[PDB]
């Protein structure tokens, strides 16, 4: 599992 | 109108206060670095977002430079302030939370606190001007890849000379635009080296539980995620030299 908040910044929706 | 190099100096993120209660037991101190980093590092990725030309490399690189180089920008971000506010004396991680010689006497804490200072004290040999400065600071995001390299390899490959090309303008500011370049992309170079050892460390504390240290959310997910990926050494750092 790549990493939760760094990911959820980078794409949204 | 407006040159890139102007757009690097607006995006820059703001200096972050540590919100340290300074009344000194040095698990609390890490701990807190570790607070505080955690929000520099949300901050950099706001200004990832807004680099010119990182949202058309793909998600993957986006994610994997930024997890990569984190450490990286981290640190030479606290070189270059622990430069511009004691001239290399102290480490000057927050205004409210500077490291003088007498916090390092601290238990464990030396021996990062010694390598932190090396990456200030080359701000103080090459006297960096704070345009060279931003540029580097853009190279290093791109500067700490897998050793099989990118999920969108094109894209980054132009990107990359794009930012030594403005690191050129940056000292262009005689005959140095290609002389003043080694001084400045050996230090580059050096980085994935010096950072080798404070990204090490962290790695000890944040897997090695019964030291009390803590981590917030957002660089748990990171470190515990990188680990692994660094256990491997399959991590590529592209230099110069
Ligand atoms: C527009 C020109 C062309 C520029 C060069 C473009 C290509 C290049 C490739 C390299 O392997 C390293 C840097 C260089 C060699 C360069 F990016 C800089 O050095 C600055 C440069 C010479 C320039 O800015 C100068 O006139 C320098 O005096
Ligand atoms: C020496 C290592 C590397 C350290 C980091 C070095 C870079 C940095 C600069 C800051 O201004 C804010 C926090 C960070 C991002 C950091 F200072 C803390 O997080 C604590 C840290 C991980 C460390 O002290 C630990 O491993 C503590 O567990």
């Amino acid at each position: 599992s790549r990493p939760a908040i760094l990911y959820a910044l980078l794409s949204s929706s | 109108f407006p040159t890139l190099i102007s757009l690097l100096e607006v995006i820059e993120p703001e200096v972050l206060y540590s919100g340290y209660d300074s009344t000194d037991t040095s698990t609390r101190l890490m701990s807190t670095l570790n607070r505080l980093g955690g929000r520099q590092v949300v901050s950099a990725v706001k200004w990832a977002k807004a680099l010119p030309g990182f949202r058309n490399l793909h998600l993957d690189d986006q994610m994997t430079l930024l997890q990569y180089s984190w450490m990286s920008l981290m640190a030479f971000s606290l070189g270059w302030r622990s430069y511009k506010q004691s001239n290399g004396n102290m480490l000057c991680f927050a205004p409210d939370l500077v490291i003088n010689e007498e916090r390092m006497q601290l238990p464990y804490m030396y021996d990062q606190c010694q390598q932190m200072l090396k990456i200030s004290s080359e701000f103080v040999r090459l006297q960096v001007s704070y345009d060279e400065y931003l540029c580097m600071k853009v190279l290093l995001l791109l500067s700490t890849v897998p050793k099989d390299g990118l999920k969108s390899q094109a894209v980054f490959d132009e990107i990359r000379m794009t930012y030594i090309k403005e690191l050129g303008k940056a000292i262009v500011k005689s005959s140095q635009n290609w002389q003043r370049f080694y001084q400045l992309t050996k230090l580059l170079d050096s980085m994935h080296e010096m950072v080798g050892g404070l990204l090490q460390f962290c790695f000890y504390t944040f897997v090695n539980k019964s030291l009390s240290v803590e981590f917030p959310e957002m660089l748990a997910e990171i470190i515990s995620n990188q680990l692994p990926k660094f256990k491997a050494g399959s991590v590529k750092p592209l230099l110069f030299h």
